[PDB]
């Protein structure tokens, strides 16, 4: 009536009275990642590879009014921003995501209700660009050399 | 002909987070209460993971500091229509580069590297999602993540490597020149093999074969993969210690350590407080033990691999970007250059080189002692007698030339067992 | 606090019910009948029931013999109060005065 | 194992096994008329330490194109006498009669093949009075089956016996509270008329092993059935075997 | 290390004076056990800890040493090991703990587009490769420049290396018999 694994736990059952059979997972567990920016009332949440629905249904019944979905995880408390890059971070959340922090100022205070962390690309290393051909134009290259220095 | 061999470096490794109180007492309020009162256990712990992890991100930014430093793209350059220079087909190297493709790919032969290794960066990611059912019942990272141990995911995706080597290949291609010395490839390649002995005759009229041998290598290291390369071992290797480091963690929560079970909920459903105590205590002990054996080891494992690390940014820079005046550095000796490609958790760099495949036994003069008493010596060469005339040939093919000043080393003296030609007074 | 990330402690989903399980209707484990049968053996002859696939609570085990003392060991007396086990041995003899 | 189910995995556990490169005896005897006295010495009475493992052959014989299974009767106990309980499983052409009694069993017993019934009667108790049991049952075996297994062995006071007819691995038959220690066993000779070699060449076979507990490699497969097992002190390679939890 | 010694370790006091004060030797020795090996624990950490620095210290120490004799004391030929490229020299100084190295670099400020040739091909079929450096086209005749300061020179035989044979697609020019 027991089914168990080599390790000695109980994974699945058949009932006596109904004849039914049934496996057990357990519950899920996990923590929570917190980005926070000195002198804020508040950190953004992470929750690291779990959907929002799940995490406003089943972890959480509290006031969230901003939350979205990334590739990271449920992001709670920030903007989603992915389209703009930062090259220095000091909130880098995994796999290329930064936090990054913008209190709406005197004059550029914005009067749309929102959160000062803003979920964005990190991007550190670049390279230089020129506006020369890639090609023999005529069998000569074009190229850039120094006149100054 | 030109050979051609590969050879994985090892840059990085999966980063563990570990929640201790989660670990050793998961969800039962007596244990938390008495872990409480053992001090700072927990927090040391978690200490030094985040310092090791933070080591791993330092060394991560290095490497990918090495391969952008100083290269200049042409902005039109496009990789869906750029992707051959010199009859040399570099298709299979560079992933996508261009303001109409949008930097979302691999190269093909990271493609290949990447789908034989199951644990990738990405893999923990989206095995970690498939977590809340299992995706069909169960697996093992779900039951090491609910027991408080997780991969975290490296600062920089793969992604991103991969667009930093893809412009580190591309740089040596086209005309800036970054990366082959501000000549092009196949210049750089006939400067680097005739600075082994070899005349520029033989590589003017043999371009095509070179050109030929190349794509061969190529198309024999992608062809090559197959569940005996080394290179291939050396990446699951990496892979497969992290497995067993994490399932024989995962194993210490099934020691008794000296209680009367390995389980906190059937000495809770079996005991009284004052006596649930002291068979709590020793499943505590035991496992902030493992835990703390644990952290040492991977303490000493981040000095090997930050060794491996540096050792790596060496060969971006001398042997990729530039080419080295150091022999037997890279390669073995009649070493030609060095690709880059991105592997999981490192480098993988192609070496080319020079191959001689036939010979021919010849009777050679290290210097020749000429009338007024001076001497000439070969300079990467020797001296050889052809039809009863004194003549040069390079040390790594043969091929006889007339003797100037190009090929000597004068002197105005000569040594004593330089043989005597008094009839030369040539060009 | 410093500019930083931080991981916090861990939580688990909260269990929502129960599922409770026993098979209904039983008989009765008998154990006073047995304990307060007439004929008490020795120490050297100890007699032994099993009882197995029945019902029996501590209450009216203890409120219908004559306890003058009931100790446990191994186990707590408030953790038999809603279990179930596979079976209960009990051994019974009388006790010597000087022993 | 109790009530447990495993599936498509190997399991360290230790139990009440035979050894790995011991031997079996065929303890089986056959007379016509005649009891030969050294039948019952201490050659074929042995001991019963902490159990016997056994492997029976199931000999069938035919009359009139109807089938008929028979073989030899074990009995297990101390002394033999009705002041000590003594436990006899006897086969019945199907019916599996176990029985733990006080039995008054004669000095040279044999029991009688009942399809084509011998020259003597079956004797191995005399006993009109009905004495004390502890334990009395009858369970069914398949008729058809070529080999039978059994279990059986001691702990803590109590008898346990495990038997299979399908197959090879044994399930749980019946335990028994005793108090006592049994000391020997017994398989008694089966007295018959035509099983020889010069009748339709019918053999008797009962070989019998000791037990003791110790640790396994068990395999069970995807319907959870023992198919591969592996003692772990038996020679280097079941060390490396075990030692890796692994079959290769 | 020093927060260890306030810690309990599962004891009834993190203090020996407290415990010492309270209980008898037979009983205190099970609460002093716990204490001291939970600081014998905390201290063998910290060893490892230190065990651990030491080596990577010993890897920077021994690049000091590699770019002090062939940085600041000589300049080798490797690029990209000192400094970025276009490096000029090294200094050093003592820092604490230390040393700080101060490279300096020919950093390029304004740029010019030119078309440049990589070879030519002369007549007798001979070939010239230009010596660090680009063979451009000034005033419709071929003249040599370096590669990292535009300043149109002659050709000349300390420009060039020499080729009795030139290849495919090098430039063909017979109008060059110069010095
Ligand atoms: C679950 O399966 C068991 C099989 O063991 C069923 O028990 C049988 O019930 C029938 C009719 O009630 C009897 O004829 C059999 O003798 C029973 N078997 C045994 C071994 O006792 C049981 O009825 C099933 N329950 C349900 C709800 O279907
Ligand atoms: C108390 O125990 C005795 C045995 O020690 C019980 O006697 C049995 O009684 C039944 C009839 O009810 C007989 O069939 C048994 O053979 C008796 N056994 C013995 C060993 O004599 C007695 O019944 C018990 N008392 C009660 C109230 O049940
Ligand atoms: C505890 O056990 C006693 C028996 O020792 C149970 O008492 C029986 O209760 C049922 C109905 O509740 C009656 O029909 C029986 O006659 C009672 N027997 C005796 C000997 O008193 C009692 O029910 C049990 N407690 C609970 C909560 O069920
Ligand atoms: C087990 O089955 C056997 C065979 O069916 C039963 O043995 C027979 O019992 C009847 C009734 O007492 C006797 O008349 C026969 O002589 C017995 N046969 C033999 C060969 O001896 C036996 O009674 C059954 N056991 C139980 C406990 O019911
Ligand atoms: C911001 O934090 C700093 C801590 O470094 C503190 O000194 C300062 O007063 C804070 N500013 C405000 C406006 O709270
Ligand atoms: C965040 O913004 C990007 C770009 O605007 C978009 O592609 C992405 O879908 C957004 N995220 C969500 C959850 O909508
Ligand atoms: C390239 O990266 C650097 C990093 O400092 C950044 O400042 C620069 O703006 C980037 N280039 C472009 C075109 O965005
Ligand atoms: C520079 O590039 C832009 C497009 O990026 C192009 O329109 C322009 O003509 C270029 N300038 C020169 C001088 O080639
Ligand atoms: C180079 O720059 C300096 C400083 O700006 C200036 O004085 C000088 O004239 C420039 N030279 C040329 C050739 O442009
Ligand atoms: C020479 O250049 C042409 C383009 O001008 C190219 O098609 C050809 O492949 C080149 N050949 C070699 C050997 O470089
Ligand atoms: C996760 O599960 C989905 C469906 O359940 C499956 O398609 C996908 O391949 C799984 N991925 C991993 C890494 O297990
Ligand atoms: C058999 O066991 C293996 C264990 O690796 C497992 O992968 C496989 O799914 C099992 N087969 C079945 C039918 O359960
Ligand atoms: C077998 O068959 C014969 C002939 O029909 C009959 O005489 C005999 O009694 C049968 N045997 C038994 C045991 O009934
Ligand atoms: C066996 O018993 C029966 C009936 O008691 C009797 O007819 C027969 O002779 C007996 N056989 C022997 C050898 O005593
Ligand atoms: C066991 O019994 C069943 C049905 O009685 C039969 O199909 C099977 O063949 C028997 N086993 C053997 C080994 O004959
Ligand atoms: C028994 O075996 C012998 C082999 O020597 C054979 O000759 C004889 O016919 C067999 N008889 C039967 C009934 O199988």
């Amino acid at each position: 009536n027991l089914l168990y694994d080599s390790n000695g736990n109980i994974i699945g059952f058949k009932d006596f009275l109904t004849n039914k059979t049934y496996t057990i997972l357990p519950c899920y567990s996990g923590r929570v990642s917190a980005a926070f920016y000195q002198n804020s009332s508040s950190p953004a949440l992470l929750y690291r590879n779990l959907k929002c629905s799940y995490v406003l249904n089943n972890i959480s019944f509290i006031s969230q009014p901003f939350y979205f979905d990334s590739y990271l995880g449920c992001v709670l408390n920030a903007v989603n921003l992915t389209s703009y890059s930062v090259s220095s971070c000091d909130l880098r959340m995994g796999s290329g995501f930064c936090i990054d922090y913008a209190l709406p100022s005197s004059g550029s205070a914005s009067r749309g209700i929102s959160s000062p962390y803003r979920f964005v690309t990190f991007e550190p290393f670049n390279v230089s660009f020129v506006n020369d051909s890639v090609e023999t134009v005529g069998g000569l290259f074009e190229i850039q050399i120094p006149t100054n220095f | 002909t030109i050979a051609g061999h590969e050879e994985f470096i090892q840059t990085s490794s999966p980063k563990v987070t570990i929640d201790c109180s989660a670990f050793v007492c998961s969800n039962y309020a007596a244990c938390h209460d008495l872990l409480s009162e053992y001090g700072t256990f927990c927090d040391n712990i978690n200490s030094i993971l985040n310092e090791v992890n933070d080591l791993l991100d330092i060394t991560q930014l290095q490497v990918a500091n090495a391969l952008m430093q100083g290269v200049t793209l042409s902005s039109n350059l496009n990789t869906n229509l750029h992707s051959d220079v010199d009859n040399i087909d570099f298709k299979s190297l560079l992933g996508c580069l261009g303001s109409q493709c949008g930097s979302s790919s691999r190269s093909l032969l990271e493609d290949l590297l990447f789908n034989k290794v199951k644990l990738s960066d990405v893999g923990f990611v989206e095995a970690y999602n498939n977590c809340t059912g299992g995706s069909e019942i169960r697996d093992l990272l779900c039951v090491q993540s609910f027991n408080g141990i997780k991969v975290l995911p490296p600062i920089l995706s793969e992604t991103q490597i991969s667009g930093y080597t893809t412009a580190a290949t591309v740089a040596a291609m086209f005309p800036p020149w970054s990366a082959a010395a501000g000549v092009p490839f196949s210049l750089n390649v006939q400067y680097r093999i005739n600075g082994l002995g070899v005349t520029m005759d033989v590589l003017n009229k043999n371009q095509k074969l070179i050109a030929n041998a190349f794509n061969k290598a190529l198309l024999s290291i992608q062809n090559g993969f197959t569940a005996t390369n080394s290179a291939l071992a050396k990446i699951q290797s990496v892979v497969n210690a992290n497995a067993q480091a994490l399932n024989s963690l995962l194993q210490q929560l099934f020691n008794k350590f000296g209680a009367i079970s390995s389980s906190l909920q059937e000495i809770l459903s079996r005991l009284d407080p004052p006596e649930a105590q002291v068979q709590i205590d020793r499943l505590i002990n035991g496992r902030l033990t493992a835990l703390n054996a644990y952290v040492s080891q991977q303490l000493s494992d981040i000095t090997l691999i930050k060794a491996g690390a540096s050792r790596a940014i060496e060969k971006v820079n001398e042997c990729v970007k530039s080419q080295s005046p150091r022999i037997n550095f890279c390669g073995n000796g009649n070493h030609i250059l060095s690709l880059v490609q991105n592997a999981p958790y490192g480098l993988l760099f192609i070496h080319f080189s020079y191959k001689p495949t036939s010979f021919k036994t010849v009777l050679v003069s290290p210097g020749l002692c000429l009338s007024g008493d001076r001497g000439i010596a070969p300079k990467q060469g020797y001296f050889i007698k052809q039809n009863d005339s004194w003549m040069f040939t390079g040390s790594s093919y043969y091929y006889p030339e007339p003797i100037s000043d190009k090929n000597v080393v004068f002197m105005n003296s000569c040594s004593v067992n330089f043989t005597k030609a008094p009839f030369i007074y040539l060009n | 606090p410093n500019t930083g990330v931080y991981d916090l402690s861990g939580f688990t989903v909260k269990p929502v019910a129960t599922v409770y399980r026993r098979i209904p209707n039983l008989p009765d484990c008998d154990i006073d009948n047995w304990l307060n049968n007439v004929s008490v053996p020795s120490p050297l002859n100890w007699e032994r029931r099993i009882f197995s696939n029945c019902n029996f609570n501590l209450s009216t085990l203890l409120r219908l013999v004559h306890v003058d003392s009931f100790s446990c060991n191994n186990l707590d007396k408030s953790k038999i109060f809603g279990s179930c086990f596979n079976s209960i041995t009990v051994d019974k003899f009388a006790i010597p005065n000087r022993r | 194992v109790l009530n447990r189910v495993y599936l498509n995995t190997t399991l360290l556990f230790t139990g009440y096994f035979p050894k790995s490169g011991a031997n079996f005896r065929d303890l089986a005897l056959k007379g016509s008329k005649y009891l030969s006295t050294l039948w019952y010495k201490p050659p074929f009475l042995s001991d019963f330490n902490n159990g016997i493992f056994s492997k029976v052959k199931n000999t069938k014989l035919y009359v009139n194109n109807t089938l008929y299974s028979e073989f030899s009767t074990i009995v297990i106990g101390s002394v033999f006498v009705n002041t000590s309980y003594t436990i006899v499983v006897q086969p019945h052409n199907g019916i599996l009669e176990i029985t733990a009694c006080q039995y008054t069993m004669c000095e040279y017993p044999h029991t009688v093949c009942k399809s084509k019934g011998s020259i003597r009667n079956e004797s191995w108790h005399i006993d009109s009075s009905e004495p004390l049991c502890l334990f009395k049952k009858n369970f069914t075996y398949n008729v058809s089956a070529d080999w039978l297994y059994f279990h059986f062995y001691q702990e803590r006071g109590v008898f346990y016996a495990y038997y299979a007819d399908v197959g090879m691995p044994t399930t749980f038959l019946f335990s028994l509270y005793l108090g006592t220690i049994l000391s020997h066993y017994y398989v008694m000779p089966l007295t018959c008329k035509a099983i020889s070699s010069n009748t339709d060449n019918e053999t008797l076979e009962y070989w019998v092993t000791p037990l003791s507990r110790r640790q396994y490699l068990l395999n069970f497969d995807e319907h959870g059935v023992i198919t591969n097992a592996v003692d772990c002190s038996s020679s280097f390679l079941s060390e490396i075997q075990c030692k890796t939890q692994s079959f290769a």
